[PDB]
């Protein structure tokens, strides 16, 4: 809709209780790169996001 | 008068029960068959809920 987030009407819907034994205290997210093919002239590698 | 006396109450003559049939596919045959565990040593944590 117009709002990005602050609007809505809904729930989060539980799938599956799992346990982790280890201590957790940091957390980092990933990200996909996509390959981009360039002339062989160029003679770099580049990446499109 | 009217007197108050014990009180009248039906005790249920029957108690049968309709269980699931199917659902969750064998519990404990997917992943350790009838009888087949590790180590002594992992003593890992696997519930099924
Ligand atoms: C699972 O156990 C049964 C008997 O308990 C036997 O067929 C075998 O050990 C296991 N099944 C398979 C397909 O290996």
């Amino acid at each position: 809709l117009v709002r990005d987030l602050p609007q809505g009407f809904s729930a989060l819907e539980p799938l599956v209780d799992l346990p982790i034994g280890i201590n957790i205290t940091r957390f980092q997210t990933l990200l996909a790169l996509h390959r981009s093919y360039l002339t062989p002239g160029d003679s770099s590698s580049g990446w499109t996001a | 008068g009217i007197y108050q006396t014990s009180n009248f109450r039906v005790q249920p003559t029957e108690s049968i029960v309709r269980f699931p049939n199917i659902t969750n596919l064998c519990p404990f045959g997917e992943v350790f068959n009838a009888t087949r565990f590790a180590s002594v040593y992992a003593w890992n944590r696997k519930r099924i809920s």
